[PDB]
RNA sequence: UUUUAUAUAUAUAUAAUAAGGAAAAGUAUUUAUAAGAA
RNA sequence: UAAUGGUUUAAAGGAUCCGUAGAAUGAAUUAUAUAUAAUUUAGAGUUAAUAAAAUAUAAUUAAAGAAUUAUAAUAAAUUAUAAGACUAAUAUAUGUGAAAAUAUUAAUUAAAUAUUAACUGACAUUGAGGGAUUAAAACUAGAGUCUAGUAGUAUGAAUACAAUUAUUUAUAAUAUAUAUAUAAAUAAUAAAUGAAAAUGAAAGUAUUCCACCUGAAGAGUACGUUAGCAAUAAUGAAACUCAAAACAAUAGACGGUUACAG
RNA sequence: AUAUGAAUUAAUGCGAAGUUGAA
């Protein structure tokens, strides 16, 4: 009851904890980056089929 | 933004029913593309009898050509597309439903999805390039 | 009810004592002159003149 | 140091006694720890243990800000002869009206007089007073001539 | 307010991609895939064009525009990379959402549910900036000046009583 | 069956046959006790059927 | 629990092992005091 | 000489929320003299990710549908026109919304969930006064019957804790089975509370903030003021009269009160 | 304004045995 209740962390521990937390946050960013890049990759993969040219609009209207 | 349009076109020429569908599809695709849009797909549903004798303007229809057009486009431009469809004599009915692209960017049509093709990648089977 | 509500004015009802002889203006008695003498019937059950 | 947290603790001990639970937990703060120690030294509580929210600690754990949020103080309750030892617990000094008494009025309270509408000390009763951030029995507070705030009453 | 002007201008830039994308990175990834095959030009160009049209702000939802705007505001006000909860960042983000909401109600005025939502958001901003004043006097004045507000607006009691709307011609 | 296979009934809004599989002869949506679907599946089936009726299919 | 032993890739799975036993006789003042009935 | 009071039902929870003052209350550790300063993350928040239909909630626009009414025609019936209001199954208001409310379709915008990660570091609770919305009715102006209105009626909130059982409900597992665990919803309880009826995770144990009540009738009346063209609304007494009055429950006879028998 | 009186006038309280409606 006389002693301090908790041992406050030394600044070395503070720096190390900062490193761990920033690693977690940056890893989440890294996962999200992979996911967006993969989605873009699949979009570009299948973007052949999409129709942005009227000259190709007539082509596909005739085909279908 | 993805929008699936399902249009019901009138058959007035009995020998070549599909022509009005072709002309409407061409017009709407021209609108979409010329307004910085994309028309991802056109699914040609067949000719079918209507559930009732449904009436637009004065003419009364019993059978029609149904088609589905999936397109990525902006809000004002789909609004204008709908306005053109409703005032066009050829289109008995139209229905433009959003498809949420929140989780995946590339998505198939409602019918192809109902078969089980949640994205057009499975429709056109494989791409075959990695990393 | 709450300490602030008690502070702001609320409290037990004042056990207020009103006079049963208001017209005597807090005097034990008062002199008077009799205008008329009248015979009256009390509220029932009581009956009398 | 919240009187709100201490009141919540008091009600929690009362409820735990009424339903006859052997072991329960309270917040791990110095006010709560000093309270539990003073109740325990007077025989009201069976034991004090360190622990987490899940339960008492298996092995010793250092107290750091990392784990402070989930730390808990596990108090064991005494039931003797089919009755609860810690039958009742009350707060004399409510968070609204806080009662800081000088030593003379504590002596008056211990001697049977009602001061500031506080019912005086009873024979089998315990009253705790906080003086200069230390909890102590009212008798010891008088013994050390310490002015303090009267907090609670466990009977 | 110059800050709001820049943020709302970034949305209407000629080509800015949605869903967290930017032209530089998509260009890199496209060129990289094109290179990968090595170890008709018209078709690849219009394919690229279709991709860019798919990911355009002008194509995407308004919600995505506001998400990007909130990202820019956080990037501007952050104490350090990744900061999200310092009261400056909170004030900026709620400011952007307040702007979007105010537009929403201005368009159509009988939407009382969103009206009370906006009032609650404004009062939340007032509360957080009052706390900022108490904690950090310097950053508080920095922030209210950047966001376009005097201390009077934050400190005082505010509600969107219709008399407010008449005073400031809100509709 | 197929919407008891984990499929989304809203996706079946352009397929009038399957929507007809779960209505009465007069077109009445079959109550959940009859269909035996989950709640969420029943709600999307009702929404899809009413959409199909709306679009004329 | 702890310590070691074998095996496997500083660590992991298994087997064995446990230091906490002390006795002794005699050594009041208690406080302030709140009742209801028809 | 009873507030060591109460507010479902005896007088009394304000329609619902938002939030200012509060001379109202409010996290943790250390240090210094009852606070101040520095640190901390359990409360409260900010930004993302995932899962889910965040579908229902608002506004707006654009559609659909049964029939109704009226007109026209043909010989109640079949067609054709225009008009408006409403949303037949799903269906449970399950849900969503602060309440009032809200389930025909699509879209635009806005908002509402949880968990994880990160961040701020008590920024919180309640809330006088005040402010928003407030059914139906009432009428006032501008427009050609519509819009814009005046007006504001007709079991409080939060925090800590609190034994079971049985069902469901939603996830998390482990190999339909573990009659699986963790949660919330429902029903009967235990203890506890209560005048009881009854409540029974709240009408329980505690803390904090606000509103309200002080016998019946006079009386929500009169007068004055406040707004309103007015209507009305809000605030709101006093004298006189009485020993009453009221609530829950008990036994009764009573009812065209119900049935049922003999 | 603070009072004191007032033709004219509003409401309500009581009681006597009753009178009338069926809320
Ligand atoms: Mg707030
Ligand atoms: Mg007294
Ligand atoms: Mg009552």
């Amino acid at each position: 009851m006389s002693q301090p209740l908790l041992r406050n962390r030394s600044p070395e521990e503070s720096e190390l904890l900062k490193l761990k937390r920033n690693y977690n946050r940056s890893l989440l960013n890294f996962q999200a980056h992979k996911k967006k890049l993969n989605e873009l990759l699949n979009l570009y993969h299948v973007a052949n089929e999409f129709i942005v040219t009227e000259s190709q609009l007539l082509k596909k209207i005739d085909k279908v | 933004m993805l929008y699936e349009l399902i249009g019901l076109v009138r058959i007035t020429n009995s020998n070549a029913p599909k022509l009005e569908a072709k002309e409407l599809s061409s017009t709407i695709g021209k609108l979409i593309i010329q307004n910085r849009g994309v028309v991802r797909d056109i699914v040609p549903m067949g000719i079918r009898y209507l559930p009732k004798i449904m009436k637009k303007d004065q003419e009364k229809h019993f059978r029609a050509y149904h088609f589905l057009m999936l397109f990525d486009s902006s809000a004002a431009v789909q609004s204008e597309i709908l306005r053109t469809l409703k005032k066009d004599p050829r289109v008995i009915r139209s229905s433009i439903v959003k498809v949420d692209l929140d989780k995946q960017l590339d998505r198939a049509s409602s019918l192809h999805r109902s078969l089980g093709k949640k994205s057009i990648l499975e429709l056109v089977n494989e791409d075959y390039q990695s990393i | 009810a709450t300490l602030n509500q008690i502070k702001r004015g609320s409290g037990p009802p004042r056990r207020k004592k009103i006079s049963t002889a208001p017209q005597l203006d807090q005097c034990p008695q008062r002199k008077g002159v009799v205008l008329r003498v009248m015979v009256l019937k009390p509220k029932k059950p009581n009956s009398a003149q | 140091m919240s009187l709100v947290k201490l009141a919540n603790t008091c009600a929690h001990l009362q409820n735990c006694s009424k339903v006859r639970v052997a072991l329960t937990s309270i917040p791990y703060t110095k006010l709560q720890l000093q309270f539990a120690y003073n109740l325990y030294q007077q025989g009201f509580l069976s034991s004090l243990q360190k622990g987490s929210t899940m339960g008492p600690d298996k092995d010793f754990v250092e107290v750091t800000p990392d784990n402070i949020s989930t730390r808990r103080l596990w108090v064991g309750l005494k039931y003797r002869d089919n009755k609860p030892v810690l039958s009742s617990c009350k707060l004399i000094s409510k968070p609204n009206s806080r009662i800081h008494l000088p030593m003379e009025d504590m002596k008056k309270l211990c001697s049977g007089v009602t001061i500031r509408n506080i019912k005086p000390l009873q024979p089998g009763e315990l009253i705790l007073v906080r003086a200069h951030n230390n909890i102590m029995d009212i008798n010891e507070a008088i013994s050390k001539k310490l002015d303090g705030e009267v907090l609670c009453r466990v009977k | 307010t110059p800050f709001i002007t820049r943020i709302m201008a970034e949305l209407k830039e000629p080509l800015v991609l949605s869903k967290g994308y930017n032209i530089e990175e998509v260009d890199k990834f496209l060129a990289a895939i094109e290179s990968a095959k090595r170890e008709d030009i018209e078709k690849l160009e219009d394919r690229r064009e279709a991709i860019l049209r798919i990911l355009s702000m002008r194509n995407s939802e308004n919600k995505n525009a506001i998400k990007m705007a909130v990202e820019l505001a956080r990037k501007e006000f952050e104490r350090f990379p990744g900061d999200t909860g310092s009261s400056e960042v909170q004030a900026a983000c709620m400011t952007v959402r307040i702007q979007n909401m105010a537009n929403h109600i201005k368009e159509h005025r009988k939407d009382f549910a969103n009206t009370r939502n906006l009032r609650i958001l404004v009062q939340q901003r007032q509360a957080i900036l009052r706390y900022l004043k108490r904690d950090n006097p310097e950053k508080y004045y920095w922030t209210i000046q950047k966001l376009g507000l005097n201390d009077a607006a934050i400190t005082d009691e505010f509600n969107m009583d219709r008399r407010y709307m008449q005073d400031y011609e809100f509709f | 069956d197929i919407m008891k296979s984990g499929a989304n009934p809203l996706e079946f809004y352009a397929r009038p046959r399957i929507l007809s599989r779960y209505v009465t002869s007069t077109g009445r949506i079959q109550h959940r006790d009859i269909t035996g679907l989950s709640a969420k599946n029943q709600r999307r089936l009702s929404k899809a059927i009413r959409r199909c009726q709306a679009i004329g299919l």
